[PDB]
């Protein structure tokens, strides 16, 4: 979380973006932010993970 | 480092040092004029444990 997307984009220069980040842009939960997911898996869907 | 995905594991890594025939572009010569680097290394699982 932060206040400005320019500061968020400057922060993600040195930070990795391996799994890809996600924005919300409409009305976020507690302020303007990005969400970076980790590399865990979902298994409760049989034919593919 | 990728956790469990099949489609994300690196298989090889290679370097080039020359072009191929007549093509000038390294982005077009790199796929067929590489040299695969990398050695494995053994450890001791009992010592690790």
């Amino acid at each position: 979380y932060s206040d400005t997307y320019e500061v968020l984009d400057r922060f993600f220069w040195t930070h990795d973006s391996s799994a890809g980040v996600l924005v919300h842009y409409d009305k976020p939960t507690n302020g303007n932010h990005y969400i970076l997911g980790t590399l865990t898996q979902m298994v409760s869907a049989p034919p593919h993970i | 480092y990728v956790r469990l995905d099949r489609d994300r594991v690196p298989t090889m890594v290679g370097v080039t040092r020359q072009s191929r025939d007549t093509i000038t572009q390294p982005a077009l010569s790199l796929s067929t004029t590489n040299t695969t680097v990398g050695v494995p290394l053994a450890l001791d699982a009992r010592a690790i444990t």
